[PDB]
């Protein structure tokens, strides 16, 4: 809880149709994951709002 | 050429002139219109007002 301003950051031409949208996240690997595109992988805690 | 429902991208240039104050005057400040004397001021916007 708070209070603050939002900015103007920036404007695009970009005259498309929009329906839906997707966020973009990095997953961890090191050598303690098997490092495997479906399951060797490490997320660590984030959230979103 | 390409005229479409999306906006325009390629334009102009326009042309820019000299300024002038304290006299009486037409002004044209980027696309705002309006008549009278300019002086300097004190006041601060913010850098996007």
């Amino acid at each position: 809880q708070g209070f603050s301003a939002l900015e103007p950051l920036v404007d695009l031409p970009i005259g498309i149709n929009i329906t839906r949208f997707q966020t973009l996240l990095a997953l961890h690997r090191s050598y303690l994951t098997p490092g495997d595109s479906s399951s060797g992988w490490t997320a660590g805690a984030a959230a979103y709002y | 050429f390409e005229l479409l429902h999306a906006p325009a991208t390629v334009c102009g240039p326009k042309k820019s002139t000299n300024l002038v104050k304290n006299k009486c005057v037409n002004f044209n400040f980027n696309g705002l219109t309006g008549t009278g004397v300019l002086t300097e001021s004190n006041k601060k916007f913010l850098p996007f007002q």
